[PDB]
């Protein structure tokens, strides 16, 4: 009768217990409280199964309750939040109507477009992609042959780390742009009160971690430790021999 | 609960190719004006493109997962109110028979 | 969950990071010249008892 | 709860347990009863710690 | 050797773009294929708006022969296809950024894009769907005098390779005269 | 209050004033293209919103099951089948208005009794 | 079907010509139809150049006029491995494709998109009716650049710094009336006139 | 061959369920839509292991069920046969 999925450690029957967490890689909005300068935020967690834990947290923030009407987007490793028109130029969208086509979809409605006009006015500063890519986000490490920032370095950020699902390779900037525009549309719908506030205690937005994934975490960590140790003793066997 | 069960995940990439082959527009030539009402398609969160006639795909995927050619942990939703279509195939979901 | 972790996910987590190379050409000038001493270590199929 | 069509406000859909403990509960009503009891339990489990601190 | 400009006379050519099912793309991107042969036949209406592909039996029935070629885009603008084969061989403008502009050549424009779709009635069609589911003290003394004459900053290591001698004998000789 | 983009380069024209003839020159700022606007209205606020109650009418609402069904008639086609649902614009402040859409005439109609 | 059309099934390319050529795809980004073989001040030099400070870059006519006027080790390291094709792709597209006219009046800058270049395949009718069979390899999207005398980084930073409640509405027009930061075509015209 | 379906926690925002297989299936004891897509297998299988032991659990108070489900794990009997 002992149908049992458990382990025997030191001769005592041990069992795992399923953990849970919020679902990764899924859009949530929020309504942070009034005294904070932020009113609505959007979040994206991400993962990629699961090299160096792949946290890669992203926000899109809104300000004011008027004139503070602005959409600053945070991003690692950029130490300041950025207005989003800079990011659209950085991905390589110049003309503003097509930034708007990325953001909103029904050209007939307008309330979102008057809602976005101040961010466009913020975007009046910079009219070229690398002249947007230049912007600072120092956060280490030491700069190489640069003038202010490598455009190559910034585009390497946007390629490798940023939004580590839909792609990671080299050439999918338009996909990144549409994804960003969809995110903005969701946030803007929440703050424009056509769509209600998200919920966190809906069950489907949770996943149950279990024995396989838990063993995957321990195994990845232990094997990366192992790889570091085997990379040691191979460079420093300068003297004989190849053991 | 008694008939509850846990998803164990399955590679999305046959679903992706299949779903491209039965008619999509990959995002790289999507334009909002010429398709003012076509439906977004998501697979585990990643957008993969837009499609014109959603109902045929939706019933086709139902028939395919009922015929046993897709691992039945896969769950699909056509949120008709917002022109959305989601495919989920990650591990860790909770499901019960019906 | 366990069977999935044993049948797959293990060979996957090995083969995603199998390569490790210290191929030494000279790592300085000369050494006259020298040749590209491929000290490479990589993992293949795994086994379970 | 997923057993009704959308946009109802008839009391059985939103949770009026019309029935009685002698006759037992239809399963939806059983679920709503579970909701109310759970609310009571968690309220007790927080109020006891706070009232103990503030008695000390 | 040649000119540095691109080709232009082949601008006014009609090119057709095909989205292709992936098995058929692999069959048609082969080096042992691509020999001028004609493995199918096309069929446009007099009114247009529907094309089937009359694939010949060279495919040997693993894939279908009746392919509903669906014209995805009737009219296509701002599209130009170009080649590049390799070449025969404030006013401080950088002349050479090592740009190597090879023989670049237009070969036409695109008016139509179409997608190949095998017709489901074929037995090989929809079979592919379940397939997709399936998948010396004095001598060295004089010798030292030439050696530092060759180079005044002569190092010990350079001295040692120029001697191949007992080193303690080598070191006591060096300091007796110079450094 | 809508935006007019520069046709020569897709950027919205900005209000700028003729200093002598006194006209509304919607000028491009990216390039030098200029345009004369139609009305002196430029900016517009709408401090009170009351719109959105009939949102998201897709052409195939009837394909969903979870919408209920009733027996009022479409006062265009008089078919006895129809689909109704709550107002879409979810504020704390909205009403109990029911919007009836019929599958036959594909036509929307409400049941207001003012 | 009766022969109401050029029923020429495909004649494939010369295999010997296939080697040492690569046939990419050009894409333009504008609502108006563009034909460079008509509009452009030929000769056209499609090059792969770095774009760093392309406002102060070279006009071909200006270059011709200027030419006429003048005439310890660490001993230990580790290569975290990367795919050779991906690394070669990084090296190739480390500079993008740029094409201009001879004047530099209108410039277009390409970039690489990796959507579905593999699945596409080319079929052109030739003059004899030959239907040529090219597997397309890559696609490049080109956008026009500096057609309107773009501004620059530093004064841009003084503009975007929060020193003003709003930046000047006609600030770029005022800077153009002052005369700073001219267009590339205007710089070419001034170099031709002088 | 398409008789039962696995349903995750989200498609319930897209489907409609019947209690009984008769509840709306043809068109002094207990007091008890025509677009059903699914019918649940048996409503008693919303319970859990411990709570599946309480006889007539629909006939008392829910917190009493919660107590019993706690206490039952403290009971004693056999546990295995070896
Ligand atoms: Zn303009
Ligand atoms: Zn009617």
């Amino acid at each position: 009768f002992d149908m049992g999925g458990y382990f025997i450690i030191n001769g005592s029957e041990k069992v795992l217990i399923a953990q849970e967490r919020s679902a990764g890689n899924i859009v949530q909005v929020f309504k942070k409280a009034a005294p904070s300068p932020i009113s609505h935020v959007a979040e994206i967690r991400s993962a990629l199964e699961k090299g160096s834990r792949f946290i890669s947290t992203l926000q899109v923030k809104l300000y004011g309750r008027s004139s503070a009407r602005t959409i600053k987007a945070t991003l690692p490793y950029i130490k300041q939040d950025i207005p989003i028109v800079i990011i659209f130029r950085a991905l390589g969208i110049i003309p503003d109507g097509e930034i708007l086509e990325h953001i909103c979809y029904d050209v007939n409605d307008w309330q979102m477009l008057e809602m976005l006009k101040p961010c466009v006015e913020d975007g009046f500063v910079i009219q070229d992609r690398e002249t947007a890519l230049d912007f600072i986000g120092r956060r280490g490490t030491a700069l190489g042959i640069k003038k202010e920032k490598r455009i190559q370095y910034a585009k390497d950020i946007l390629q490798k780390e940023f939004l580590p699902h839909i792609t990671q390779l080299e050439g999918f900037e338009s996909r990144k742009a549409f994804f960003l525009g969809y995110m903005i549309n969701r946030l803007l719908l929440c703050a424009l009160d056509r769509k209600d506030q998200d919920d966190r205690d809906h069950f489907g937005k949770k996943r149950l971690d279990l024995a396989g994934p838990l063993l995957a975490q321990l195994f990845k960590t232990l094997f990366k430790k192992l790889t570091k140790d085997i990379f040691r003793y191979m460079q420093r066997t300068v003297e004989e021999a190849h053991d | 609960s008694l008939m509850s069960c846990i998803s164990v995940g399955t590679d999305p990439m046959p679903i992706i190719t299949f779903l491209s082959e039965w008619g999509m527009e990959p995002l790289e030539d999507y334009v909002p004006h010429q398709s003012p009402d076509a439906t977004r398609v998501f697979v585990n969160g990643v957008w993969h493109g837009v499609h014109r006639n959603p109902a045929r795909l939706m019933e086709t995927l139902r028939t395919l997962r009922r015929k046993g050619d897709i691992n039945p942990e896969v769950s699909m939703i056509r949120d008709i109110r917002e022109k959305e279509l989601k495919i989920f195939t990650d591990a860790g979901r909770v499901y019960r028979p019906l | 969950s366990f069977n999935q972790f044993v049948d797959y996910t293990l060979q996957d987590i090995i083969c995603e990071d199998s390569t490790l190379i210290l191929e030494q050409l000279a790592q300085h000038t000369t050494e006259s010249d020298n040749i590209s001493r491929k000290y490479e270590i990589s993992f293949g199929k795994i086994y379970v008892t | 709860l997923p057993h009704f069509s959308k946009d109802d406000y008839s009391p059985e859909s939103k949770g009026f347990v019309e029935n009685s403990y002698l006759r037992g509960l239809t399963p939806q009503e059983f679920f709503f009863h579970a909701m109310g009891g759970r609310e009571g339990l968690i309220d007790t489990a927080v109020k006891t710690a706070e009232t103990g601190y503030i008695q000390r | 050797e040649e000119s540095l400009d691109l080709d232009l006379e082949r601008s006014n050519r009609q090119v057709w773009l095909v989205r292709l099912p992936m098995f058929l793309a692999e069959k048609w991107r082969d080096r042992n294929n691509l020999h001028g042969q004609e493995l199918g036949k096309i069929r446009i209406n007099k009114d247009g708006s529907k094309i089937t592909l009359l694939l010949n039996e060279n495919d040997n029935d693993s894939i279908p022969h009746e392919y509903d070629l669906e014209l995805t885009k009737k009219v296509v603008e701002n599209e130009y296809v170009f080649t590049e084969q390799n070449l025969k061989k404030r006013d401080r403008y950088i002349p050479y950024v090592k740009t190597i502009p090879k023989k670049t050549a237009i070969v036409g424009t695109v008016c139509h894009e179409c997608q190949v779709m095998p017709s489901m009635n074929d037995p090989n069609y929809h079979k592919i769907v379940e397939q997709r589911r399936n998948i010396p003290k004095k001598e060295i003394l004089d010798y030292l005098f030439k050696l530092f004459d060759e180079y005044d900053y002569w190092s010990l290591k350079g001295l040692k390779e120029r001697t191949r001698q007992p080193e303690a004998h080598l070191k006591e000789c060096l300091d007796k005269v110079a450094t | 209050t809508t935006f007019r983009f520069c046709r020569d380069c897709n950027n919205m024209l900005y209000p700028r004033e003729d200093k002598e003839n006194n006209r509304l020159l919607f000028e491009c700022r990216t390039c030098s293209y200029v345009e004369e606007a139609g009305s002196p209205l430029v900016y517009r606020h709408e401090l009170i919103t009351n719109i959105g109650e009939t949102a998201g009418v897709v052409q195939d609402i009837g394909s969903d099951p979870t919408l209920p069904r009733s027996d009022r008639e479409c006062p265009k086609c008089h078919s006895r089948e129809n689909v109704f649902f709550q107002s879409q614009q979810r504020r704390k402040d909205t009403s109990m208005v029911l919007f009836f859409v019929c599958l036959s005439c594909s036509h929307i109609f409400t049941s207001d009794q003012k | 079907d009766p022969n109401e059309y050029n029923e020429f099934p495909l004649r494939a390319i010369p295999k010997e010509d296939l080697e040492n050529m690569r046939t990419h795809l050009l894409k333009f980004q504008s609502k108006k139809k563009i034909n460079p073989v008509t509009d452009f001040h030929l000769p056209v030099r499609l090059h792969r150049k770095d774009t760093r400070n392309l406002q102060f870059q070279l006009t071909r006519a200006e270059i011709v006029q200027r030419q006429k006027e003048i005439s310890l080790r660490r001993k230990t390291r580790q290569l975290k491995v990367l795919d050779e094709n991906a690394k070669k792709l990084r090296f190739e597209e480390f500079y993008p494709w740029v094409m201009e006219d001879f004047d530099g009046y209108n410039t277009w800058v390409g970039s690489y998109e990796a959507g579905n270049s593999d699945s596409y395949v080319l079929l052109s009718v030739e003059d004899d009716g030959s239907f040529t069979m090219i597997p397309a390899d890559k696609v490049y999207k080109f956008t026009a650049r500096n057609k309107y005398a773009t501004l620059t980084i530093d004064e841009a930073e003084k503009r975007m710094d929060k020193k003003s409640g709003e930046v000047p509405r006609w600030l770029m027009k005022h800077l153009d009336n002052i005369g700073t930061t001219t267009t590339r075509y205007d710089r070419t015209r001034r170099k031709l006139k002088a | 061959e398409g008789l039962v379906e696995y349903i995750d926690a989200e498609e319930e925002e897209s489907i409609l369920i019947a209690m009984q297989p008769e509840d709306l299936e043809p068109a002094a004891k207990r007091i008890r839509a025509t677009t059903f897509t699914h019918c649940e297998i048996h409503p008693s299988m919303i319970l859990g292991v411990a709570a599946s032991i309480i006889p007539f659990p629909d006939h008392n108070q829910s917190p009493r069920n919660t107590y019993q489900s706690a206490m039952g794990k403290q009971a004693m009997g056999v546990f295995l046969t070896n």
